[PDB]
């Protein structure tokens, strides 16, 4: 994408989303990041939407194949699960590489830095979902460390209803439950997040209230599933 | 369970 | 896919369908066709499902982009619509190339030959949906010719309830309505197909009845939309 | 309108 203007890549990412062409969307956003400039709030959301949808489809396919493989236990199911797994790892490595070169280091405002560290935690979490080898513990710890740094900044710099702070807590709680084998930590985090957001809703406008309550409902949905 | 979606929908 | 066994490609195509990885499915089926052997009924359905789903997604994206472009009337929307269009044309050309080298020429049984000629008509129809240049009339006529040869064989060799004969008539009727600007021909074909199938249902087992009536309902749904 | 689907569903 080196020969395409930044603004054209952003415009085409928006078109790709409307056309449900998420692989294209992600490629356009990778090209935009590689222009080297910081991303605005809207552009950060395009980057996240694109890769979350690409890896989300890979994760769903990996889970279908992993289920078939486990029931089976010729080489074909394992080979094909491995192929999908390698592709998934490649996309996660690409996102992590964009964050490391150089989105995080240039992000000084709390909103941008938390957003990118939340992404970093998420893509290490997706790597941890498929990990089995000598580095699996280190992948889990890399997710934990990114989420923890994001949490520390969010608690110092953002109100408890801020949607990025809430989504971060939601995802870190999923990490605790599904990756770290820490269901109590997951439940505690989701509960305290929900309750502290509830107590700050009175400060919000109607549109901000809608955003915060939407994520609070996701927290509540998980708590209902986990308890 | 569920993580954050990309869009509010 | 040249180094993978035929049977492994077929197995992986089935897995790819279960995982909703239709691009992979199509690649595995292209590799299976390129082994040079004829395809069984089940394998023909894997080939068709794979490419129908890939091109179906490209068509839906092209229609979203074409709508935006028409409302707009910078270069980006047209450029991106053109990119999706070229990809779509490439997939259609690939399918047509498999049919021409050498699926159709080796297909002697009416069921296989009709199936492949129906596919040929469909992929020329998809090319016609995006065509505008000096060859657009020739693309439309190529679709027509393939469908017509399939129809002539089906009427001589298959009962009026045969699901391939019915699906062929359904698709050729869509061709008449949406491509050839022949809505009366489309309605006539759908009506006569439906009525002749109805009169042959008494010969069928329960499972064959289910197949034939499912396609008859598709014919009826189109007739309701068109009248 | 609608053409044939790939699978009976
Ligand atoms: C990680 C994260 C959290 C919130 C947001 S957002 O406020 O831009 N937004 C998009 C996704 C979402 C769901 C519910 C409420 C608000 C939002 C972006 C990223
Ligand atoms: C073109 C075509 C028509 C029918 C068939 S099938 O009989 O194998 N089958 C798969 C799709 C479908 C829909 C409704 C009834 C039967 C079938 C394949 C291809
Ligand atoms: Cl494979
Ligand atoms: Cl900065
Ligand atoms: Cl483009
Ligand atoms: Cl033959
Ligand atoms: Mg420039
Ligand atoms: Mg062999």
């Amino acid at each position: 994408m080196g020969s395409m203007e930044r603004a054209s890549l952003i415009q085409k990412a928006k078109l790709a989303e409307q056309a449900e062409r998420y692989e294209d969307m992600a490629a356009f956003m990778k090209g935009a990041v590689e222009k080297g400039e910081e991303l605005s709030c809207e552009e950060r959301n395009l980057l996240s939407v694109a890769y979350k949808n690409v890896v989300g489809g890979q994760r769903a396919a990996w889970r279908v194949l992993s289920s078939i493989e486990q029931k089976s236990n010729g080489p074909e199911v394992r080979e094909y699960r491995e192929k999908v797994e390698t592709e998934l790892q490649g996309v996660c490595d690409t996102v992590l590489g964009l964050l490391d070169s150089h989105l995080i280091k240039e992000a000084g405002d709390a909103e941008s830095r938390v957003f990118y560290l939340k992404m970093k935690g998420d893509y290490y979490r997706y790597l941890a979902e498929v990990a089995t080898g000598d580095d699996k513990k280190r992948i889990i710890d890399s997710a934990r460390s990114a989420y923890q740094e994001a949490m520390d900044i969010s608690k110092k710099e953002m109100p408890p209803t801020n949607p990025i702070r809430l989504g971060l807590a939601l995802n870190f709680s999923v990490f605790h439950y599904e990756i770290a084998n820490s269901p109590e930590e997951a439940i505690s985090l989701a509960k305290t997040t929900f309750d502290e957001a509830m107590a700050d809703l009175h400060t919000l406008s109607e549109d901000s209230y809608k955003d915060s309550t939407l994520i609070m409902q996701l927290l509540r949905d998980n708590l209902t599933l986990w308890t | 369970a569920g993580s954050i979606p990309g869009r509010r929908s």
